[PDB]
């Protein structure tokens, strides 16, 4: 299931 | 169906509701007293048994002779006076299926687990009868577990090498790729796993000596290294496992990848090349902040630099080879390659990530060289220097390929003994043992790694075992408490262990002064933060024991400074997927993946238990799947800042998941410190 | 379409039911005025040109440097002063598009025809302006044509290696096999074609160090040698191109022809590795009285006997072999492996038959080794010794490697001429100019044979286009009659040449003492039996050409013994393909396929007639395809007995004739003395 | 075809 990665998913 | 089998098939036949696990001690009794004892030939003595084993070329004579037959005969005693028994069915038929010795007919059993233990402990200790002792207390109460090529391999002569995974270095000419196959297939023929550096090869369509776009890339290495592995598979014992690492901004980088695509072609497939991926932090900069990025051509910054790509800082070097016309580059899609790796994860379980500036950064040995790639389970991460094998009649400059000697404590016997320290040392001493009796004569750079480095691998398992087994759940706060501890008393035995023979031996491992052990960089963190346990419950598990305090650790500093340091690396955490079963241990600090595992051998299933599963310790026992990955990435982080090299970290993840949980977790392991990334098990 | 294309397209166009074939020199016109006179690159005088393609790395300036300006441009002269023009438009596309020097853009064209020969005899003559002048006319009189490689890359720095073929041993280790990847990868790189010797490699199941069944045969070598002349793929301008060799005898015979079959699988069939069976006598006897044959394990042999299977006479170990317990076997039908031969040549044109008793019954260095193998033209026979590569840090037991130093003389001008003797003389004395320069560092058994044994290959080409533009059918008599008395005159003069170089430099080659020359026995045939022809009509061919008789074979041989002989071997007859077109000949010694050549280039269908071609002379120009294999097998076993190599011989098969009818052909062959068999060309 | 080989083809 490929979900693009959308920003906010690099910062913890 | 055999009588052990059919009492192990009655752990999941559920008696008022409750899981029969009784019935696998039934099952081992039933397995032994009616399979293994039957089938073991027993000598009237101990003498007429190393006799024949020595006369028929089962055992070296050389490791025997150091030791008079009085000092071997009280060995053994002290190896019987334990009487270990198996805890479950699968620890013995693991162990007498795939270590114990067996005659040429592979019909009778010839090695009972007290005789492997005290022949590998008689190996180790290499004419001490007292050292032998320890050894032989030290692995039959199974506090320390060799790895499988040497508890296999030890003082036998039907053997391979004791060294259970080889790096190499490919450099970027034919002579060297042609040496690099050749090595492989060496290596791979003396039984361990392979894995070579790519990322200095240069890109598909460069130029061959002013003729241009020649050059098939690092793909047709990697169907060359393929076929070698195929054709050096152990003759069909084991199928021939090797890696190819490959850094993200080589310019073959998708080409590497699509090596493992289902939809891919049989002309750019390989089947028996795992495939790993360096990431550098610039690549994750690049697609945190979405900007294009741009894979490189190795050979053009070598003409341009004098060096090679992945030689230089990436971080510093980056804008660099952008800005210079003379370095060829095309664009990429920095989050797309990101998305197509954790597609790739998620279809096939590759590639091994490893993030490059997470190893450098805390990196003891950057003077050598900084880690460019890990091994076949990503967990060996060493400075390697590539060798340039030169023409025939000229002589070559030899680098350093990386040997790694591994082996493994359990943590819960190592725990409950109370005996961090001892083991600790015990299993430094083995493995140097096991360093400096590997030669390789077919692989110059890895027999000068091997002479020169002096690394060896310490690792760790019975991890989730022992804190489900003490009411610890692995993703709470207390089991990444104990694995802190518990891993900077590892840590801090370790370098004392290696100091010590160091100190004894007189000499430490080449460019030791460079190394930040020297400069004591190393320990600063470690004379600057307490790692004592802050939960009581955890405290509690090391009474008895010395944990190393500041002072401890400052004094252990000093120490180093004045003594050295044998050793390189020490410390890297491999799977151990098939000693555990015999050690009755889950896997290296990874969470279970089943409760009860599920097996078939022949025409019949074998349940396996996880060691110590009952009702009490039921949801203590959580498998993999069901827990939080970004706990896991925790738990990891925590032990990795004690380990100096890498851990296999494997990613268990569920169906539901889609690819952004799966990069998600990746750059939570990135930024939480994680150095590599094993696999990506999808259930 | 381009005018010159066009104008080749009328040749089919029939007016008066007569083909246009006063077309193709208007088409040679129209091509030259309109594309190469355009399109060459001129210059205000040769200097200027020199330093231009010295200067931008096209030619080497070592070889240029031996003569003085005035002596280079004098042999310039010599070359255009023959005013050469290409009589067929096929013949300057051809030597444009592929042998014509091109810029680095390849938008123009450097060297002419006369350019080309005359760098060519520039390199051969090393610094002698009238040995320089000689090769020119010499090669503008297009009697002699340098091999494709050494035409090619004469005095070119952008090149590879000038010899076509490498035949290299493979010994039956892992350090060996490596070796042979590698060398096989270095010798690709460098242009020539690799052949290799798989017949010392043990067979699948056998043992490696003790233990049983762990060999998986040589098609695992094979898989990888296919696998490394794809990596060697040289730009993939030309596909890198590699044969395998195997006695019949070797257990895996019958998995060395499974790998053609196409029905096999992709994990059993290899692409790029041409394949050659070795057949010696024994094999033939056993098919012809139809009893049961055994294939051999080559290492059980080894351990028994401490010779390999392909070192020993088969006719005379066969039953030694049989009768041996502790030598491995299993039972074959040697008829039903013939079939199956011949239904693999139907199928695919593999393998290459090589009979080597018929081979070894003539061979004059029998003492320094049988011939086990052949090369990938399946027309190069000499001995070979295997290289023991040991491991690294281990001197290694360097054996001897063959090389094509290859060079074909043109029937039809040599005999225009009747120069025999000078251009038999001048092409050995080249073919030694190449084999002398030639120095291949990553190979050393290829490089230590090519300084010892000094072996060449002096082929003929343009056989069919000789006797058919004579009036002389191929199959006839006469043809043979004439092949007969030109090839004896041709071994004559190259065996005069050997023994004069080898008088000039005081040195025969390497073991000549023990060969047939020395001993004289060699010459019994050529001192008993008269090869002057038997016909009027061909011996008026021969008018005003001394033909060498029994005294005049008596007196060479007395000056072979005296002064020795510099050649181990010296004529082989290679399939001479695309260079055929430029000389304007037909293909080696073998007939014509068609008649007119239908090809298609880009998007145009150009055609080209064989040389001559006629309406008086259109029968004599029979299709290879048309005739009687079985006179073509006395043809070439007639030139056969003059060629102490092999010939590259193409059998041309019908559609309708099954593989009964290949296996007469083979086995009529083998009977008439037939060394070697290329090719099954089914039309 | 697939023609067999018979006695009389070794002989010539
Ligand atoms: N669970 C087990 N683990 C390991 N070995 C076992 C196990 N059960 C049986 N065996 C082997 O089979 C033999 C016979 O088993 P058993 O327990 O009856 O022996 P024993 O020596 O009389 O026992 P005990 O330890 O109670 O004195 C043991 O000596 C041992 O070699
Ligand atoms: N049939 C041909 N074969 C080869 N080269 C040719 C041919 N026709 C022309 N050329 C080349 O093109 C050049 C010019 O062609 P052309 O036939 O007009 O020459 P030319 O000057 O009339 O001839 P010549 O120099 O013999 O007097 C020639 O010098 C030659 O290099
Ligand atoms: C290592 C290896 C060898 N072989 C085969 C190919 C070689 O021709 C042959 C010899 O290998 P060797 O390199 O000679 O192995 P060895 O010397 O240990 O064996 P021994 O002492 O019995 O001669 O073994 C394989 O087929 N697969 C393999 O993986
Ligand atoms: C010969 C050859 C090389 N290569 C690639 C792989 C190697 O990493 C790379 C280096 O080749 P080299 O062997 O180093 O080429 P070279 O030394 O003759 O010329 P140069 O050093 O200027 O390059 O070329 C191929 O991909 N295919 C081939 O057939
Ligand atoms: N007798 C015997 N002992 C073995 C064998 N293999 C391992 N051992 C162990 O090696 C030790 C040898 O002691 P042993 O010779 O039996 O002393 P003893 O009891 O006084 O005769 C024992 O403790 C055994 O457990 C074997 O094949 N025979
Ligand atoms: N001028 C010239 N001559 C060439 C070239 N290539 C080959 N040649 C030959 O080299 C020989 C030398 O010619 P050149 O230097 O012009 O002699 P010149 O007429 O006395 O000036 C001639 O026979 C030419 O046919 C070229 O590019 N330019
Ligand atoms: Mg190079
Ligand atoms: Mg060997």
């Amino acid at each position: 299931t490929v979900e693009p990665l959308k920003d906010d998913d690099f910062y913890f | 169906v055999p009588k052990w089998i059919q009492l192990n098939n009655e752990i999941m036949i559920q008696k008022d509701g409750k899981f029969q696990f009784d019935k696998d001690k039934e099952a081992v009794h039933s397995y032994f007293v009616d399979y293994i004892n039957q089938n073991t030939v027993f000598f009237h003595n101990l003498k007429e048994k190393l006799d024949y084993l020595v006369e028929n070329q089962y055992y070296e004579e050389e490791f025997l002779s150091l030791y008079s037959f009085e000092d071997i005969k009280e060995v053994f005693k002290t190896a019987y006076a334990k009487k270990f028994r198996f805890p479950s069915f699968m620890s013995a038929f693991k162990f007498y299926n795939d270590y114990a010795l067996k005659t040429n007919d592979k019909k009778k059993i010839l090695e009972r687990y007290e005789d492997r233990i005290s022949i590998v402990a008689l190996f180790f200790a290499n004419g001490d009868t007292e050292k032998a002792k320890e050894y032989v207390n030290l692995m039959i109460n199974q506090e320390y577990q060799p790895s499988t090529p040497t508890f296999l391999n030890a003082g036998r002569k039907r053997r391979g090498e004791l060294v259970s995974c080889f790096l190499l270095e490919v450099n970027d000419s034919l002579n060297d790729i042609s040496r690099a196959i050749d090595i492989s297939m060496q290596l791979s023929k003396l039984g361990g796993g392979v894995s070579l550096n790519l990322s200095k090869l240069r890109a598909k369509g460069e130029a061959i000596k002013d003729v241009e776009n020649a050059t098939k890339g690092v793909v047709g290495v990697m169907k060359l290294l393929d076929n070698a592995f195929r054709y050096a598979d152990q003759m069909g014992q084991r199928q021939g496992s090797g890696a190819a690492y490959l850094n993200i901004f080589h310019r073959d980088i998708n080409d590497f990848l699509d090596t493992k695509k289902i939809s891919a072609d049989e002309d750019v497939r390989v089947k028996t090349l795992s495939i790993g991926v360096v990431i550098p932090d610039k690549f994750v900069e690049l697609a945190r902040e979405d900007k294009a990025a741009y894979v490189f051509y190795p050979h053009t910054i070598y003409k341009e630099y004098g060096q090679h790509m992945d030689e230089m800082d990436m971080n510093e070097m980056y804008d660099k080879f952008v800005d210079n016309p003379r370095v060829k580059k095309e664009k990429i899609n920095p989050r797309k390659l990101l998305e197509k790796l954790a597609m790739l994860r998620s279809e096939s379980g590759y590639p091994y990530i490893m993030f490059q500036d997470n190893v450098n950064k805390v990196h003891a040995n950057n003077h050598i060289s900084k880690v460019k790639f890990s091994n076949l389970c990503s967990e060996v991460l060493q400075a390697s220097q590539v060798s340039s094998y030169t023409d025939y009649d000229e002589e070559d400059e030899i680098g350093l390929d990386i040997s790694c000697n591994l082996g493994s404590l359990n943590i819960l016997n190592v725990m409950e003994h109370k005996s961090i320290e001892k083991t600790v040392k015990l299993a430094t001493d083995s493995l140097t043992h096991v360093s400096e009796t590997t030669d390789i004569r077919n692989a110059p750079a890895v027999r000068r790694a091997n002479k020169a480095m002096k690394s060896i691998g310490l690792g760790a398992m019975n991890l989730h075992g022992y804190l489900a087994q003490n009411g610890i759940a692995y993703e709470s706060p207390e089991a990444r408490d104990f694995a802190n501890t518990f891993f900077m008393m590892v840590n801090f035995y370790s370098i004392q262990r290696s100091a010590e023979i160091a100190k004894e031996k007189g000499e430490t491992f080449d460019q030791y002064e460079g190394s930040t052990y020297a400069t004591g960089e190393y320990f600063d963190k470690y004379v600057s933060t307490d790692f004592s346990p802050k939960y009581e419950k955890i405290a509690n598990l090391f009474e008895g024991m010395h944990i190393p305090t500041t002072e401890d650790w400052k004094k252990l500093k000093a120490f180093v400074a004045e003594h050295g340091m044998y050793h390189s690396y020490r410390l890297c955490i491999a799977p151990t997927g098939s000693i555990s079963y015999v050690q009755s241990s889950t896997a290296s600090v990874m969470p279970i993946m089943e409760r009860i595992e599920e097996r078939t051998y022949g025409n019949s299933k074998t349940y396996y238990p996880m060691p110590g599963l009952a009702s009490n310790n039921w949801f203590f026992y959580k498998e993999a799947y069901d827990m939080d990955m970004f706990k896991v990435v925790d738990m990891i982080a925590t032990i990795q800042q004690h380990i100096d090299q890498g851990i296999s970290f494997t990613l268990f993840l569920k169906d539901t998941m889609t690819t952004r949980d799966l990069n998600r977790i990746d750059l939570y392991a990135h930024h939480r410190g994680i150095k590599t990334i094993y696999y990506a098990r999808t259930k």
